Parts: C-alpha cells; sequence; structure tokens
RNA sequence: ACCGGCGGACGGCUCAGUAACACGUCGGUAACCUACCCUCGGGAGGGGGAUAACCCCGGGAAACUGGGGCUAAUCCCCCAUAGGCCUGGGGUACUGGAAGGUCCCCAGGCCGAAAGGGAGCCGUAAGGCUCCGCCCGAGGAUGGGCCGGCGGCCGAUUAGGUAGUUGGUGGGGUAACGGCCCACCAAGCCGAAGAUCGGUACGGGCCGUGAGAGCGGGAGCCCGGAGAUGGACACUGAGACACGGGUCC
C-alpha cells in the first residue's frame, strides 16, 4: 500500500484507528528525519533534530535542536537510538502532532 | 382606600370612569386578576352611567391596575408585593428592539391599598 | 483671443460630444466663459442652450489657457445628466 | 476586523493587477463576490469610468450601467461591483466593440480588441470535476461556473481540459485535452503572458504540485506551474491572443 | 406616523493589558462556519391566527406604562411533499499523493421548505409579455475559526520546576481537531544549549545615525492584535458576549 511517501509498509499490521498504514489517519505537510531520544510514554516518542544557525555579525555558525513528539504505532514500535521518519497530522494530544511512518536504520 | 375604577364594556367598545371610596372600596381589596364580582352588590348605578338598559344579576372582572408611584400589576406574579425583574415581554414592558431585556419595577396580583387605578370589564 | 481646436470626441452612450481646446491671448486677462461660447458655438454650428463649458484653466507663466466643454444632442438628457451646480454657474438655469 | 465581515478597502491595499492611481484618494471599491478570485479580477466601475473613459464620476458611470450598456459573457451586468476576469468578454453593442480580459507580461489586467464573431466563446478550464446526485457528471470550472454531463462521456473530460463554451447559452462545441504537444498561454507567475507548447510534465511526492515544460516560438524552454497553464489550442491557438 | 424588510459586528478612536502561536514567514485543515454575490439542477399544493396604527377610558412628579374595542401584509403558526442527519449490510461510478469524503441499492429511526408576493403594458374580456422578487440541492467566491515548523529582549545577589501535571484507554462537549472537560490506568513532562520566577514592552513593513561592519528607536501612514471607568455574565443575529444595545457587583 501507498500513502504518498515513497518508502514500503511496516512489516506486520496492527489495530491502531490512529495509525496511517492500517487505519484512518491521514498525513499532509511537513515530513522530518530525526533520531529517538524518549520513548516512556505509551505509544509516544521524542524525535531530535540538528541544524546549524548563521549568525551574521559575527559571520560564525552555531548548533540548535528542535525536538518533536510523535505518536508511535504498535506495528512500528521505535526505540530510542534509532533513526526515524515523522509526518505531520491532525491534532492528537495537547503536545502531539505527528506520526512515525518509517523506521531508517534500527539502532 | 380609594380606587378609580376603569369599566370597559366589550359589546361596544366604550369604557366609563368613576371614582369608588368608602365602605364600598373595602371589599374589592383582596380579588385577584381573573375573577368576577356582582356589580349590585359592589354598590353602582350601572344603567346610569352607560345610558342602557342592562340585564339582571350581571358582574364584571378584575383585569388590571396601577400603583400609586405609576408602576403596573403583572398577572404571573403571585401576592401584593412590589419587584424589580428582568423582563422581555408581556405587561409592563414594550420591547422596541428584538430579543432587548430590560428591568422593571411591577406590582402583583391582589389588590392592596397603595393601588389606585383598577381596570375591569363587564361580563354579561 | 484665438481658439484651436483640440479634440472631439463622440460618446454614444451618454449622447453628447467632449471638446477640448486651447485660447491663445498673450497681454489679456482670462476669457470670460460667455465670449468662449459665443466663439465655440459660432465656430462649430451649434445649438447654444446645449452647450455647456466644463472649464477654462490659466497657468503659471504661459499666454494660452486651456479649456473644456460639452454638447448634448437633447436638453431632457443634459438636465438628467449634468450636475445642477455647473448648469447654474453657466447660466443655463436660475439658482432658487 | 475585532467582530465581523469587512466592507471597506484602502487604495493602498487594493490588488496589485488593477491599473489604479494608489495615492489620489483615500477609498476603492470593494468588489462584490462572484465568478472569479480577488488577484485575477476587477470592478466593473473601473473598467466604465478609469478604463474606458466613457465616464467622467461614479454617478454617471452606475446610470450608464443601469441602462443595460454593459454586456458580460454575453448577459446584462448592472452591478457596478461585479467583478471581471480573465478570459472575459466584455460587449459594448451600442458602439459594436468586443474585448477580451487578459493579464500583462507584468501580471496587470488590460483589454484586448477581438472580432465580433470571437466574442461568442469563451474558453474555460476544468478546474474540478465530481459526482452528482442521479449518477451525473459536475464539471467546476477556473472562473467558479458548473456545467452537468451524462455517465456515459465521463471518459471524454478530465481536470486540466479547456471546453470552448458558447455564450450566453452556455453549449458546449469543443473539448481541448491537456497533452504534449498542446498549445498553452501562461496565467500566473513569473513567466505570466508567454505561451507555448507542452514538452514534459513531471509530478511529485505528498502534494507538491506538478510542473510542465513548454518551449515557445523562437524555440526557449521554460518551466511553470501546471494549473498556471490554460490551455488555448491544438497546435495553433483558437482564440486571438496579443 | 405605525407594522414589516435590510443595515446598525464595517467605518472612526486609543495603546492599558500581553514575553504569548501576539506578530513575521512557509505550509496544513481528508478536523470547520459563512447573510449579501455567481453558475447549474429542481420547487412554490392545502389551511389557520393574532396584533401595532386607529377609537373609549386611564395611571405616574417624571423615566415610563395599564384595560377594552377593531384590522392587514413579503408578519406568525400548522398539514403534505421535496429535503437533511445518525446507524447496520452490499456495489465499486469520482477526485486526489493518499478516502472516516462523493455516487448507486436494501434496512431501523429522528428533524423537516417556500411569498407566484409586488409593479407596468397588450388585455372587451379571457390570458400573455417584460422587470423586481420566495424555498431546496451541488460547487465557487467573500469574510473568518483552528493547527504546525522556523525567526526576533534583560537578570543566577532567581536552580530546580510541574501533579489535569505528561501520555494512554472510554466518553462528553464543540462549527470543528484537541486534557477543551470528565471516569479509569501508568509515571511521565521541562531544565546550566538557562527551566521556573522577576523586569520592561503591543508585533511588523519601516525610521535616525555611520565609509562600511554596526548601534539606537518603533506615536502619526499601511497590515495584524487588543480595549471601551475596573471585575464578572447573557439575549438577538450569518457574524457580538456588542464604544453612541441589555444584567450584577
Ligand atoms: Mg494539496
Ligand atoms: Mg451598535
Ligand atoms: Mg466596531
Ligand atoms: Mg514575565
Ligand atoms: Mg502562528
Ligand atoms: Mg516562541
Ligand atoms: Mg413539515
Ligand atoms: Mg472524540
Ligand atoms: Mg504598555
Ligand atoms: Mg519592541
Ligand atoms: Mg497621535
Ligand atoms: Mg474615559
Ligand atoms: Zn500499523
Amino acid at each position: 500500500r501507498d500513502i504518498g511517501l515513497r518508502i514500503q509498509p511496516p512489516a506486520e499490521k496492527c489495530d491502531d484507528p490512529k495509525c496511517p498504514w492500517h487505519g484512518h489517519l491521514k498525513i499532509h505537510g511537513r515530513v522530518f528525519e530525526g533520531i529517538v531520544v524518549s520513548d516512556k510514554p505509551r505509544k509516544t516518542v521524542t524525535v531530535e533534530r540538528q541544524y546549524y544557525h548563521y549568525l551574521k555579525k559575527y559571520e560564525r555558525y552555531e548548533l540548535r535542536r528542535s525536538r518533536i513528539h510523535a505518536h508511535n504505532p504498535p506495528c512500528i514500535n521505535a526505540k530510542v537510538g534509532d533513526r526515524v521518519l515523522i509526518a505531520e497530522t491532525r491534532p492528537l494530544s495537547k503536545t502531539k502532532h505527528f506520526v512515525v511512518v518509517a523506521v531508517l536504520e534500527r539502532a | 382606600a380609594t380606587f378609580k375604577l376603569v369599566i370597559s364594556d366589550p359589546k361596544t367598545g366604550i369604557a366609563k370612569q368613576i371614582e369608588i371610596t368608602g365602605p364600598e372600596a373595602e371589599k374589592l381589596i383582596g380579588k385577584r386578576i381573573g375573577d368576577q364580582i356582582p356589580v349590585k352588590e359592589l354598590g353602582i348605578n350601572l344603567n346610569e352611567l352607560f345610558g342602557k338598559e342592562f340585564p339582571e344579576d350581571v358582574k364584571m372582572e378584575i383585569r388590571g391596575g396601577t400603583d400609586k408611584d405609576g408602576f403596573p400589576m403583572r398577572p404571573d406574579i403571585h401576592g401584593p408585593r412590589r419587584v424589580r425583574i428582568l423582563l422581555s415581554k408581556g405587561p409592563g414592558f414594550r420591547p422596541k428592539e428584538k430579543g432587548e431585556r430590560r428591568k422593571k419595577t411591577v406590582r402583583g396580583n391582589t389588590i392592596s391599598p397603595e393601588i389606585v387605578q383598577v381596570n375591569v370589564k363587564l361580563v354579561y | 483671443m484665438e481658439i484651436k481646436i483640440t479634440e472631439v470626441k463622440e460618446n454614444k452612450l451618454i449622447g453628447r460630444k467632449e471638446i477640448y481646446f486651447e485660447i491663445y491671448h498673450p497681454g489679456e486677462p482670462t476669457p470670460s466663459r460667455k465670449d468662449v461660447k459665443g466663439k465655440l458655438v459660432a465656430m462649430l454650428d451649434l445649438n447654444p442652450e446645449t452647450t455647456v463649458i466644463q472649464y477654462i484653466r490659466s497657468y503659471f507663466g504661459s499666454y494660452k489657457s486651456k479649456g473644456y466643454a460639452k454638447y448634448y444632442y437633447d436638453k431632457d438628457r443634459m438636465l438628467y445628466i449634468e450636475p445642477e451646480y455647473i448648469l447654474i454657474r453657466d447660466g443655463i438655469i436660475e439658482k432658487k | 476586523a475585532r467582530k465581523g465581515p469587512k466592507r471597506h478597502l484602502k487604495r493602498l491595499a487594493a490588488p496589485t493587477s488593477w491599473y489604479i492611481e494608489r495615492k489620489a484618494y483615500k477609498w476603492a471599491v470593494r468588489p462584490r463576490p462572484g465568478p472569479h478570485n480577488m488577484r485575477t479580477s476587477i470592478p466593473l466601475l473601473y473598467i466604465v469610468r478609469d478604463y474606458l473613459g466613457y465616464a467622467k464620476t461614479a454617478r454617471e458611470a452606475r446610470k450608464i450601467l443601469n441602462e443595460g450598456k454593459f454586456l458580460v459573457d454575453g448577459r446584462v451586468r448592472k452591478d457596478y461591483k461585479f467583478p471581471v476576469g480573465i478570459m472575459d468578454v466584455v460587449s459594448i453593442p451600442e458602439t459594436g466593440e468586443h474585448y477580451r480580459v487578459l493579464p500583462n507580461r507584468i501580471g496587470k489586467l488590460i483589454l484586448h480588441p477581438i472580432s465580433e464573431e470571437e466574442a461568442n466563446i469563451k474558453p474555460l478550464r476544468i478546474r474540478n470535476k465530481r459526482m452528482v446526485k442521479g449518477a451525473k457528471i459536475q464539471l467546476n470550472f477556473h472562473d467558479g461556473t458548473n456545467h452537468l454531463i451524462p455517465l456515459s462521456e465521463k471518459d471524454n473530460y478530465f481536470t486540466s481540459y479547456t471546453v470552448l463554451m458558447k455564450v450566453p447559452e452556455r453549449e458546449i462545441l469543443e473539448v481541448l485535452p491537456f497533452e504534449k504537444g498542446a498549445y498553452v498561454f501562461v496565467t500566473q507567475g513569473k513567466n505570466v503572458a508567454r505561451k507555448g507548447r507542452i514538452v514534459e510534465i513531471k509530478k511529485f511526492p505528498m502534494g507538491w504540485p506538478d510542473v510542465v515544460t513548454i518551449e515557445d516560438e523562437e524555440g526557449e524552454l521554460f518551466d511553470t506551474l501546471k494549473e498556471y497553464a490554460f490551455v488555448v489550442g491544438r497546435d495553433k491557438p483558437r482564440i486571438s491572443l496579443p
């Protein structure tokens, strides 16, 4: 099945209605890549991405990091340390607005 | 207690005002809105007021009134007390604007010595 | 004064003709509306009752003035279209 | 807008495609909702007063409109707020002239004179297409209008095709497909008002819009958005364009 | 003059509050509302009702306000049909990157339209011929709601902070997604790359100065936000918890 990403679907199926592969959730907007740095809450992960910001006065760079909370479907079940792809969705909780759609490199 | 009477004849559209005081006005102290009372018992030369023959044992019913300060009476409020309530229609409030609500001072159901005007209509 | 016609345009939707003109007059005052109208109606064969002068304008250091006028084929159309102030200012009608 | 819809428009905030003197007055006409959108149309008062010059003031422009002297796509229009947009035909029968509304090389709206015969047709790009009750097809065009076709015809119309329509009768007479070798006229963007032929079509994931490569007459290739490319012919234009 | 319709939520004024998704910018709504306007497809059958104005009599110092009589509508209320919404079982006609969406057929329910009204001529009359209008459905347009990433102050003589707090499951409520609010189950969430707390302040386009790198400001015009003596809360309406409308302290 395709959801417009162009990536392979997960190995097995799930019953989560909040899953974009086997449920009714839709993805639309930005797609980010990052690293998991926390997986304690049920079906929730924290994803961190690094980037450089340019300081015009000092003509030099500094490193900044972006942290995003995302929903973790049971068929994927990402864990701390691996690379993930996440896609934007409709509000799911107070802080959750993305869903994990693929593990790129297991830790 | 002095009552100023407004007698309305529904079969003609004509009304007459007389003043009644003394022992006659004492009986009328205590009746609500919507109850009848014979005019012969109340005591009135009815045939003289309108210049018309009337059937015997005729009677009248209390329809409304105004108090000494100029506030009117409300059929839906019980007792003789005076209140200040929020209104959207009905006696004691002319809206002038869609959905307008205003707080007004109104009177009660039972007749009281403070009441001045009494409006009644003849029931044959 | 010497009058030169610059443009004559036809406006069928309104029912009029619109006339732009110049007046050359070194050493003279700005010409009056009456004189300009008389010269214009002689120069174009117009009924003067339906000839309205929109404006006459002089400039800072010039010997000439520029002017704009309109001519209606029908009096009632003129009374229906034109504002009251311009017809009074041109002496076509009387101020109440 | 603290509590309700806006009904006014300052001259300084007017759309950039109008030919209007932006500092001469405080207010501009706020156009009425209608066929096109705000970025691709202009109120009719500016056509009567500012563009053509048939009236000097708004008051006598309104008297001209109320008598029924101006036709838009073959229909009488009296509202001075009526929006007039891309590919419309403006007709004045008492003077016998006709124009097509088209964007400039700089993106501003202008009037292009045309023949009386060509004034009977309006090209309409197919913006959307849907099923409707009774199992029929509704076509939704770029100017906001709609048409119905039977289920047997469903393979002859797709989005981005152009339909030549006879106005004001609203009768179909030709369907022009969107494919390689078709003739297109650009309506928005940096390459606005350029025209040519289709060379290639490209698509992307996750809802990013698709892009087209176009060869012009002098042999140069340029790209634009697919939805900015308005089909006007097979290999020659079917309408007169500057 | 009154009943009735539309407008009075725009426009105008100020910068108190606010360090926040308030503002700038790129995207999203397949999670939403929209009177006036545009196109297309259809509809306008049968009944009932009061009341202002007007006449009789009035009250109150006034602001205001009472009883009886009588009357019309594009005013109001019913019946029918069309239509709308929820759930269960099938079929696969459409758009799209992708269907909890659209379309077709059965089944159990609930809600439920309309003004053929007005004006002018040809009408002996009968009836046409125009103009302005009424209701439903599909789409657009216009005006908004909600969400995300990124960007822009000072203080450590403020170091730990949070307990509907962070996430999950089942519901309610909303135009709509959501700890927005509940019931139940876990221990999460933020922080020396400066949390929390305190100080000051409406944000931007821009403006002053300087060779430039920079430094300082952001009243006047335009776009966005907020407020109507302070603090709370409602009615009507497509849109307000309303500066020249209502309620309490
Ligand atoms: Mg899209
Ligand atoms: Mg107001
Ligand atoms: Mg306001
Ligand atoms: Mg603070
Ligand atoms: Mg934001
Ligand atoms: Mg921030
Ligand atoms: Mg019904
Ligand atoms: Mg729910
Ligand atoms: Mg301040
Ligand atoms: Mg500042
Ligand atoms: Mg000032
Ligand atoms: Mg004050
Ligand atoms: Zn799954």
